[PDB]
């Protein structure tokens, strides 16, 4: 019972932090996606 | 954490459908990546 338990509890864990996890790419993955799409546009501006 | 039922309109939609033409040659680009040397039967458009 306490085997059960405790696979549970660390499995809740690993489920606990995995969404700040993917919140924190999810800024970081913003942050650099911004500057792709004015460098993006820059090459554009080049072809035009 | 409602991560087993996700939205419905999902980013995640595109990826699959770029995914499978990849699998028969019409693309490619390996890492399903939409870049400029897709192949012959087709051609990327930009998006702005």
């Amino acid at each position: 019972n306490a085997t059960l338990f405790n696979k549970l509890k660390e499995l809740q864990q690993a489920n606990a932090e995995k969404s700040k996890l993917n919140d924190e790419l999810r800024s970081k993955y913003q942050i650099e996606s911004s500057k792709a799409a004015e460098s993006a546009q820059t090459l554009k501006i080049l072809q035009e | 954490f409602e991560y087993i039922d996700p939205h419905p309109e999902d980013p995640r939609r595109i990826y699959r459908i770029y995914k499978i033409l990849a699998e028969n040659g019409l693309i490619n680009d390996p890492t399903l990546s939409g870049v400029d040397d897709l192949g012959d039967l087709m051609l990327k458009i930009p998006v702005r």
